[PDB]
RNA sequence: ACUGCAGGGGAGACUGGAAUUCCUGGUGUAGCGGUGGAAUGCGCAGAUAUCAGGAGGAACACCGGUGGCGAAGGCGGGUCUCUGGGCAGUAACUGACGCUGAGGAGCGAAAGCGUGGGGAGCGAACAGGAUUAGAUACCCUGGUAGUCCACGCCGUAAACGGUGGGUACUAGGUGUGGGUUUCCUUCCUUGGGAUCCGUGCCGUAGCUAACGCAUUAAGUACCCCGCCUGGGGAGUACGGCC
RNA sequence: UACUAAAAACACAGGUCCGUGCGAAGUCGCAAGACGAUGUAUACGGACUGACGCCUGCCCGGUGCUGGAAGGUUAAGAGG
């Protein structure tokens, strides 16, 4: 799961590192790929609207199929496991029966060789696609969506998975990764099972360079700066910042959500 | 301003306490009165004094609202079980079946470690 | 190869003369498999002991399946799935 | 398990004149069986010590016998040992 | 012990008729002095009902 | 070796009910909780109580015992899978292949430690109330780690039968458990008699300072290992291993 | 600290807290739109601490934050 480095370095001294087990065909499918170049945290205007970006490895994309809307009926065999860069669980090529390939986010449990279903009609196995109303209340799924057809959206970081709390008359009740409750349309598609790579966030990065490989670039104190910089900054010594805790712009800390949001009335229980 | 002629009697008797309290057969109370409610605190509301006349009270109330018969269920170690079971018969109501509902765990929660005293 | 016997209990809401061709595919999938089935006598509505799933009345069957432990795991699995099956028990006849 | 045909094979395998059983080697035969069979089980449920202590009863019975046999016959004792396996 | 008396008797969990008996009017279990059964079958009768219990043929709290 | 027998022996997976707590809604109003007595505390912004539904963790009443199993520690809600050991019977087979075991190795209650998860209830620490001259406690109200799961670590208990392992012999009486065996075989009695493996009590000889042990010896003998040489200092210092 | 300060200052891997259920929170912009991210709570943003080891005591009076609404006070509007 997760391979420990020897202290042979400094910066090695308490490292990990994923042990790749899980890995078929290190190589990508070369008509799901898509080219990506990195912004830096910049949008149109040319500026840093996120801080603490840039750098990083190259990458490119591959096309995650998170609709599978058009294959009900239709079997799939796995064909492969494959990395991806851009996410923190891995992914599985399917090799569908009528001669497509595609790409989905591999599950726990998904060896290499099993066959994918979907559709109303499909069994409860991990992998299989369905529409909530045909997901017995209790399991484990994810890859939820919020509106029917819109496409997967909840549960699919590395080892999430939502438990189908029940479904009332069109709209199930859902425990979601953070804890809290919500109700989605019935006919919402999900997944059956968790999703893989569970044991991925006990990884030990080592040094500051890791993190510069990753894309992640380095932050500063507030209250190490100048008053002019950051409303933290200032003083002799060193402080604990003149006042309560704020952001750099100065907004204090406290609840950002939008307080009649439209989805108040879909949101059940908030999380802890 | 109701009138429910049949209803149902609770009765929880503790070692600190007794609760009498009548609801109609669904379990809605009409009147809840007990040693507390009625004058007395401290100790003295787990007397069976206290229970007895907290059974009157109830069973006063349940006069006004309008209940004529009513099931008693009990439970409890206490007491004032038996005091407010003759309170309620010789108070204007029949009690009819009487039967134990007290909560048997069958080795559930862990109790309070006991008492060195 | 153990012989087994499984008891099925069945919504009330489903009629008692379709049940038969509603659990021959839970049987046919052991007779695929290489188990043979004994039994399948069909006791009908019963009152239920309490409460399950909030129905008061349910259908009772016994399979009597005679298969591999495999096959009898994936049975029990396909009839827990089915949301018209309230509760599933596999006992061996024998030791 | 060791089941009684899945014994009878080992025996007329090892053994000695058409009915043996209670020879080092038929006995010996059968331990080893046991424990491979005892070990590929404890892959499995590693936490089964109650086991684990009866299959390191089987070893020590098993090698108390093939020291016996090895004293009693250096012949016998060879090949026994390249027909089961020593290191 | 009546099934060591008459032999060849088949205690079944779904015998709901015969493990009728041996309980209480609470859903008690009786116990094995009261029974006047061998400890063999006394155990066989729990498991049965115990499993009938949780095949829901008899009560687990009767009132 | 073959045929039968009993079992909470162990591991994994799925699953059930009771109860507590919590959440939502209905009924409903002024108390609830707690003690030897109280107060801290909770409710009046709708509490305790009652009903219905849901969420969640822990532990499995009755069976249940003086019982069973296990080398010890320990072991029962149910079902399935895998697996250990023991006892009985035939004597089917080998033919002293046996006993103990320095070091060494493995297992090993609870508490505690590391990593992730979980947390209903209980509950060190901590806080308030109460008792008291004082109360860093006993009592009450709360409440964190922990108790739970997964993989590791730790290897310590009045880990006790305060009794090392194996064998042979040494009156009986009376319960219980697993078998087998003819007879009394219907005297239905599943009783009595014979044998094997245990588990209790009482009791002969013998031993003991006494208490007591007494076929499950602390009796009579043999083989092997471990341990003691007055009480503190001290199972502590130094050194060494983990 | 281009041109008097290279350090004990900053960063850092690791830690905790707070926010964010998804054209999310946050940021640029009057807005459309964009970045966040072709990511979805094992993720992203903010704050403080700063490998590792042992630990992290008491105080919620003040001020913030979170939640509640019985009562007091209180704008425009209504009323006249
Ligand atoms: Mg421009
Ligand atoms: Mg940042
Ligand atoms: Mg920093
Ligand atoms: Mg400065
Ligand atoms: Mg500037
Ligand atoms: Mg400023
Ligand atoms: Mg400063
Ligand atoms: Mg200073
Ligand atoms: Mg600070
Ligand atoms: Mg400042
Ligand atoms: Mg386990
Ligand atoms: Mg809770
Ligand atoms: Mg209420
Ligand atoms: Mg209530
Ligand atoms: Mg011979
Ligand atoms: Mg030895
Ligand atoms: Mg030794
Ligand atoms: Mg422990
Ligand atoms: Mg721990
Ligand atoms: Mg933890
Ligand atoms: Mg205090
Ligand atoms: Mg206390
Ligand atoms: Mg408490
Ligand atoms: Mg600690
Ligand atoms: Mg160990
Ligand atoms: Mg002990
Ligand atoms: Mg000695
Ligand atoms: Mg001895
Ligand atoms: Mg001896
Ligand atoms: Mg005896
Ligand atoms: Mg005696
Ligand atoms: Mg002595
Ligand atoms: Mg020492
Ligand atoms: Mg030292
Ligand atoms: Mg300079
Ligand atoms: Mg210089
Ligand atoms: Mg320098
Ligand atoms: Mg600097
Ligand atoms: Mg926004
Ligand atoms: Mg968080
Ligand atoms: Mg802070
Ligand atoms: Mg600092
Ligand atoms: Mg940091
Ligand atoms: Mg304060
Ligand atoms: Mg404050
Ligand atoms: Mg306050
Ligand atoms: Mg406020
Ligand atoms: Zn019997």
């Amino acid at each position: 799961a997760i391979r420990k480095y020897k202290p042979t370095t400094p910066g090695r001294r308490g490292a990990s590192v994923s042990d790749f087990a899980e890995i078929t065909r290190s190589t990508p499918e070369k008509s799901l790929v898509r080219p990506l170049h990195g912004r830096g945290g910049r949008n149109a205007h040319g500026r840093i609207t996120t801080r603490h970006k840039g750098g990083g490895h190259k990458r490119a994309y591959r096309m995650i199929d998170f609709r599978r809307n058009d294959k009900d009926g239709v079997n799939a065999k796995v064909a492969h496991i494959e990395y991806d860069p851009n996410r923190t669980a891995r992914i599985a090529l399917l090799h569908y029966l009528d001669g497509e390939k595609r790409y989905i986010i591999a599950p726990n449990g998904l060896s290499q060789g099993d066959v994918v279903e979907s559709g109303a009609n499909a069994d409860i196995k991990p992998g299989n696609n369905l529409p909530l109303r045909n997901i017995p209340a209790g399991t484990l799924i994810h890859a939820v969506e919020l509106r029917p057809g819109g496409g997967a959206k909840l549960a699919r970081s590395a080892g999430s998975s939502i438990q189908l709390l029940g479904k009332e008359a069109s709209y199930a009740s859902l425990r979601m990764p953070s804890g809290e409750i919500r109700r989605v349309d019935v006919r919402c598609r999900a997944t059956v099972g968790e999703v893989g790579n569970a044991e991925q966030a006990n990884i030990n990065w080592g040094k500051a360079g890791r993190m510069r490989w990753k894309g992640k670039r380095p932050s500063v104190r507030g209250v190490v700066m100048n008053p002019v910089d950051h409303p933290h900054g200032g003083g002799e010594g060193k402080t604990s910042g003149g006042r309560h805790p704020v952001s750099p712009w100065g907004k204090p800390e406290g609840r950002t959500r939008n307080a009649n949001k439209s989805s108040n009335k879909f949101i059940v229980r908030r999380r802890r | 301003k109701k009138n429910v002629p049949h209803g149902a009697a609770h009765i929880k008797s503790t070692f600190n306490n007794t609760i009498v309290t009548i609801t109609d057969p669904q379990g809605n109370v009409i009147a809840w009165a007990s040693s507390g409610h009625v004058g007395f605190k401290g100790s003295r509301k787990s007397t069976p004094f206290a229970a007895q006349l907290a059974a009157e009270n109830a069973a006063r109330k349940a006069q006004d609202h309008g209940v004529r018969k009513v099931d008693v269920f009990v439970k409890g170690p206490g007491s004032g079980r038996e005091t407010a079971i003759r309170s309620l018969q010789a108070a204007g109501l029949e009690v009819g079946a009487i039967s134990d509902v007290t909560p048997q765990p069958h080795n559930g929660v862990r109790p309070p470690k006991r008492r060195r005293v | 190869m153990r012989p087994y016997e499984i008891m099925v209990i069945l919504d009330p809401t489903l009629d008692e003369r379709t049940v038969a061709p509603s659990l021959e595919t839970f049987l046919n999938v052991v007779r695929k498999d290489g188990g043979k089935v004994e039994k399948v006598d069909i006791w009908g509505k019963r009152r239920l002991a309490y409460e399950i799933a909030k129905h008061a009345e349910g259908i009772y069957v016994v399979i009597d399946v005679k298969a591999a432990p495999a096959t009898v795991s994936e049975l029990d699995r396909q009839l827990s799935l089915n949301e018209s099956v309230l509760r599933t028990k596999v006992m061996r006849t024998d030791k | 398990a060791l089941t009684a045909e899945q014994k009878k094979e080992i025996l007329r395998s090892y053994g000695l004149h058409e009915t043996d059983t209670g020879s080092p080697e038929a006995q010996i035969a059968l331990l080893t069986k046991r424990i491979a069979d005892l070990t590929e089980h404890l892959k499995v449920h590693k936490h089964d010590h109650h086991s684990r202590r009866g299959l390191l009863l089987l070893v020590g019975r098993r090698r108390r016998l093939i020291k016996y046999i090895s004293q009693i016959d250096v012949e016998r004792y060879r090949s026994l040992i390249e027909r089961l396996g020593l290191r | 012990c009546v099934f060591c008396a008459k032999k060849d008797q088949a205690i079944d969990y779904k015998d709901t008729a015969l493990l009728r008996t041996y309980i209480s009017e609470r859903g008690k279990i009786r116990a094995r002095r009261v029974t006047g059964n061998c400890v063999q079958h006394q155990r066989d009768i729990a498991l049965a009902v115990k499993n009938a219990r949780e095949v829901a043929l008899l009560p687990f709290t009767s009132s």
